[PDB]
RNA sequence: UGUACAACGGGGUAUUGUAAGCAGUAGAGUAGCCUUGGUUACGAUCUGCUGAGAUUAAGCCUUUGUUGUCUGAUUUGU
RNA sequence: GAAUGUUACCGCAAUAGUAAUUGAACUUAGUACGAGAGGAACAGUUCAUUCGGAUAAUUGGUUUUUGCGGCUGUCUGAUCAGGCAUUGCCGCGAAGCUACCAUCCGCUGGAUUAUGGCUGAACGCCUCUAAGUCAGAAUCCAUGCUAGAACGCGGUGAUUUC
RNA sequence: CAGUCAAGCGUUCAUAGCGACAUUGCUUUUUGAUUCUUCGAUGUCGGCUCUUCCUAUCAUACCGAAGCAGAAUUCGGUAAG
RNA sequence: UGAACAGCCUCUAGUUGAUAGAAUAAUGUAGAUAAGGGAAGUCGGCAAAAUAGAUCCGUAACUUCGGGAUAAGGAUUGGCU
RNA sequence: AUUCAUAAUAACUUUUCGAAUCGCAUGGCCUUGUGCUGGCGAUGGUUCAUUCAAAUUUCUGCCCUAUCAACUUUCGAUGGUAGGAUAGUGGCCUACCAUGGUUUCAACGGGUAACGGGGAAUAAGGGUUCGAUUCCGGAGAGGGAGCCUGAGAAACGGCUACC
RNA sequence: GAAACUGCGAAUGGCUCAUUAAAUCAGUUAUCGUUUAUUUGAUAGUUCCUUUACUACAUGGUAUAACUGUGGUAAUUCUAGA
C-alpha cells in the first residue's frame, strides 16, 4: 500500500510502500480530519503524528471530504468544488467519487506530518525545498521583509540571478 | 452449461422450474421467456427440471415479436429471484427473474442487456459479460 | 474480512450473516436480519423507525461521538527560504531593515538629482 | 452434610420497540373573561424523563446473595 | 422381558445387510490421426446428476413464548390495566423442528470373468492349456459401517460380620 | 426370440454387415385352443406410491471383429452393481 | 357495532349439563401457514387460494332494445378540531 | 387618450451605483517639495434615448372529408373578484361565485404521400398544378422531460435522468 | 513571448422539413402591457452615519491558476494531497 506523506516547512513528499497488513490497520474506520499513530503506521515512524488529507482507491478516484461513506458513489459535482474543474461556463458533469471513509481499497493514502518525532526519515524530512518565488504586492513584500510605511520597499525585493554564461539577469 | 461454457460454475439454488416465465432482458423484441427445459438437467421420478443463475435452458417466446413466437431457442438466465448462497458467505437475490436469448453456441442474439446481471452468469458466459453494463 | 453497513438501520454487517438485495435499477441493499428486510419490503421509513441509527442521528439521541471539536488556534507561522534569496540573506535583510531612514533620504536625494539632470538634458535637446 | 440439590433475586444474552405518570409561550382549533390581551374548559398527537418499558427457559449461561432439603418401602447367594 | 449365582463396567464377533453412480469444463490439443472439411484418448485439476448419513452457525419457513407492539366490535363508570369474538386481525418474533430452499462427508487391498499373454507337448513344428503362471471388470471377497446368538463367549469391582 | 445349410447384396470379396428358398428349438410379457380348480361370491381395467427378481444389455466397467485413418457408427463376450 | 331478525359483545332470564386424570409418539379429524415457479399433478382448476361492503369515474360484442351490467378495468376508506 | 414623463414630502432596503483600473507624451505655480496643477485616450460604470432586436398581439386569408352533427364543461371549460409567477397584459396558475363559450355561414373529429410565403411550370381572358430546396419567417439536432452559465438557450459540435 | 487567470464569443453561421391545418406564415396594427449586452449621444460636488477617533485614501485585505515535486488508472479535454 502506497503512503504518500507530505512534510511542510521542509515541504517534501515521499511514498512509503507499506507491505505489512498489520501496519495499515490504523487507517481503517477513519476519515479525513483525524490523526493516526506513528508507531501503528510502522516501526520507523516512532513518535510521529500524521493527519489524513484524502487519497485515492483502486483504479484512481479523488477522495472528496464530507462524503462520509465507505464506498464509491456517483455525485453531481458543480463549480467551485474539488475533484472537478468546469470545462465550460456553468457546466456540471457528474462523476464517480471515492468516499471519505478509508477502507481496504486505498491504493495510495495521503497524509501530512503534524509534528516531528525523535527519529528522522529519508529525504522526505532530510531535504529542504525553498519557495518557488516571492510575493508581488507591495504590502505583501513589506510584511514579508519587515519594513515600515516609508522604507523604500522597491529596493528590498527578490533579486535571484540567472546566468547564460555571459550575462546575469536579476528578473 | 456444457455447450460452450468457459469453466464450471459453483452450485446455485434452483428457483426457476419448468413452466416459469421470466421478463426478457434483451432488445431482441421478446417480452418474456417461458421455460421449456433445462440443458444438462437431472433425471428423477416426478421431479420438475429447474434452472439456476447462468444455466443454459431452452425457451419459447409467449408474447413479443411475432417471428420469435412458435419457435424454441436457447436462453441464459441472468436474474434469479430465489436467494442463493455464494462462497463469499453472503446471501443475495434479485428482484425478479430474467433471461437473454442466445444461440446454442453461446453468442448473444441481442445487442444490449437491461438491468443487473449475476456475476456467476457473466463469468460463466463471456458474451454475457462483454454485452452487459453492470455486474453484481 | 470486510465489514459492511446496514441500509435500513446502519447496523454492523459481519461475514456470513446478513442478506443482500438488488432492485431493478441495480441498487445494493444489505440487511442484517429478517426484520430490517421485512420493513424495507413494507416500505417503512428507516427515519421514522425508532431503533435505526438515522432516527437517533436526527433526534440527537445519545450523540456523544465527540465531546469537543478541534480547531486551529493559529496558523503554522513557519519560516522557510524563498527561491535563491537564501535564508541567511533574508535574515540579514530583516536585521538591516531598521535604521534605513538615512539610506532612504540619500536615495531620494540621488533620484531628485537624476530627475533634475534628465530635465536639463530634455531642455537642451528641445 | 457439601466445588451438594431445589425455589427466588442479580448479572450476561436475546425478543420487541420509547411503558404508567408528570411537565411543555408544541399543538388543526372550538366555547367562555376583560389586564378585547393574555387567561379559563375540551382537544388525534408530539416533545423530555426513555435504545426506554415488558418477557427471558419452560429444552439459554452464571450465581461468594435470601430461603429451604438430604435414612421412605421391597428384592437379590457359588 | 424371567431364567445361566446377584449387580455394574469394559469388551470380542459367528450371523445377517451393505453404497455409492455418472457427466461437464481447463491442460493434454487444435496435438495424434486425417490431403481437405473434421477431430480424439490416458495421467492431473476444478466442478456438476441422482442417492445415503448427520446437523443447525449462517439464509428461508413454522408461532401457543400467545413474547412484544399496533388495530376493530363489545364489556369493567373514565385513565391505567384487562374478558370475549371456537387461537379476534396484522407486523416483528427468541427456543425447538425442518429445507440439495442451508452445510459437510460418502475408504482402499486381494482374488477373478471376458480378454490379451509366457513356457510348453499332444501333433520332433506350431499352439494361451492339457500341468503351472502374469495383467485384468462398475464382478466377488476383503478395509470399514450398522444390529449384535435376548440359550455365542472373555476380563474386571463389590458380594450383606447384625 | 435364437441357431443350421447357402443362391446372392455388399464395386473384386458368403458369413465386416445382411442373408432368399428350406429347416431345428426356445419363454408364456400378445392372441387362440380344452374347461381341471372357483358361480351358499379369489372385488374386474387403468393411473399414483412402493419392494424384489430375470436377461432376450439402452448406457456405464473391462475386451474382440469391421471395406474401424480420427470422430461418429455397426455386431459379439464377461456383465443386473 | 352494523343497511339489517346478517356476524360479534353485553342487560333480564336460564344453564354450568356432555366419564375424568397424567404426557403431547407415529398415523388421523377440524382449523392454519410456508422462500422461487404459478396448474408443469390429476380424466377433469377436485380441493385450496386471491377480490368481495360503501363512494367517485368508467363500462365492449350481441339483442327480441326490456337486457348484458356490479360487464371488464381502476382511485378513496382511520382518528381529532 | 392616462393613475403619462417629471417634482416634493413620511419612512424602508440580507443596502444598487456614485473609478482602490490600464498605455503613451511631457508642460506650468511657487518653492527647489518626487509639494501643487496639467492631454490623447482605453476599459469599466447608475440611469434615459437610438439601434440590434426579442416577446405576445388587432382584422383577413389555408387541401380533402358529414361512410365525423354536436363539441368543451370531472382534474379549467366561458367571465368576474382577490392573490401568486413572469420582465411584462392575459385561467398563465390558485380560493370563491355565475353557467357559461363555438357550431349546417361546415364547429368538432379523421387523413394529408401538407412548414408557409416570396415564387415556378402552363393559358386569348378566366383558369390548373407545384413550391423540401440559393430570399424571409417557423420547428428540429434520435424521442421526450429538467436545468446551470449566459442580456439573449429548455442550447445538444452545454450537462443531468429514461428508452 | 509558451501556458494560464481574466473579459467576451460559442444563442452567429450551416443542414433538414419530422411535427404543425386560425397553428406556422403573408398582408396589416398595438405595447399607455414588456426586456434588451452590444455600438451611438447624454447622464452621480452628498458614499466617514455615539458621522472628537469608530477610520490605510501616498490608494488597504485574501485565496487561487500556471509552475515546482508525489502519484493512482488499462483507458477519457480524469484528477488528490505539499
Amino acid at each position: 500500500m502506497k503512503l504518500n506523506i507530505s512534510y511542510p516547512v521542509n515541504g517534501s513528499q515521499k511514498t512509503f510502500e507499506i507491505d505489512d497488513e498489520h501496519r495499515i490497520r490504523v487507517f481503517f474506520d477513519k476519515r479525513i480530519g483525524q490523526e493516526v499513530d506513528g508507531e501503528a503506521v510502522g516501526d520507523e515512524f516512532k513518535g510521529y503524528v500524521f493527519k489524513i488529507s484524502g487519497g485515492n482507491d483502486k483504479q484512481g478516484f479523488p477522495m472528496k471530504q464530507g462524503v462520509l461513506l465507505p464506498t464509491r458513489i456517483k455525485l453531481l459535482l458543480t463549480k467551485n468544488v474539488s475533484c472537478y474543474r468546469p470545462r465550460r461556463d456553468g457546466e456540471r458533469k457528474r462523476k464517480s467519487v471515492r468516499g471519505a471513509i478509508v477502507g481496504p481499497d486505498l491504493a495510495v493514502l495521503a497524509l501530512v506530518i503534524v509534528k516531528k518525532g525523535e527519529q528522522e526519515l529519508e529525504g522526505l524530512t532530510d531535504t529542504t525545498v525553498p519557495k518557488r518565488l516571492g510575493p508581488k504586492r507591495a504590502n505583501n513584500i513589506r510584511k514579508f521583509f519587515g519594513l515600515s510605511k516609508e522604507d523604500d520597499v522597491r529596493d528590498f525585493v527578490i533579486r535571484r540571478e540567472v546566468t547564460k554564461g555571459e550575462k546575469t539577469y536579476t528578473k | 452449461s456444457g455447450n460452450g461454457a468457459q469453466g464450471t460454475k459453483f452450485r446455485i439454488s434452483l428457483g426457476l422450474p419448468v413452466g416459469a416465465i421470466m421478463n426478457c432482458a434483451d432488445n431482441s423484441g421478446a417480452r418474456n421467456l417461458y421455460i421449456i427445459a433445462v440443458k444438462g438437467s437431472g433425471s428423477r421420478l416426478n421431479r420438475l427440471p429447474a434452472a439456476s443463475l447462468g444455466d443454459m435452458v431452452m425457451a419459447t417466446v409467449k408474447k413479443g415479436k411475432p417471428e420469435l413466437r412458435k419457435k424454441v431457442m436457447p436462453a441464459i438466465v441472468v436474474r434469479q429471484a430465489k436467494s442463493w448462497r455464494r462462497r463469499d458467505g453472503v446471501f443475495l437475490y434479485f428482484e425478479d427473474n430474467a433471461g437473454v436469448i442466445a444461440n446454442p453456441k453461446g453468442e448473444m442474439k441481442g445487442s444490449a442487456i437491461t438491468g443487473p446481471v449475476g456475476k456467476e452468469c457473466a463469468d460463466l458466459w463471456p458474451r454475457v459479460a462483454s454485452n452487459s453494463g453492470v455486474v453484481v | 474480512m470486510k465489514v459492511e453497513i446496514d441500509s435500513f438501520s446502519g447496523a454492523k454487517i459481519y461475514p456470513g450473516r446478513g442478506t443482500l438485495f438488488v432492485r431493478g435499477d441495480s441498487k445494493i441493499f444489505r440487511f442484517q436480519n429478517s426484520k430490517s428486510a421485512s420493513l424495507f419490503k413494507q416500505r417503512k421509513n428507516p427515519r421514522r423507525i425508532a431503533w435505526t441509527v438515522l432516527f437517533r442521528k436526527h433526534h440527537k439521541k445519545g450523540i456523544t461521538e465527540e465531546v469537543a471539536k478541534k480547531r486551529s488556534r493559529k496558523t503554522v507561522k513557519a519560516q522557510r527560504p524563498i527561491t535563491g534569496a537564501s535564508l541567511d540573506l533574508i535574515k540579514e535583510r530583516r536585521s538591516l531593515k531598521p535604521e534605513v531612514r538615512k539610506a532612504n533620504r540619500e536615495e531620494k536625494l540621488k533620484a531628485n538629482k537624476e530627475k533634475k539632470k534628465a530635465e536639463k538634458a530634455a531642455r537642451k535637446a528641445e
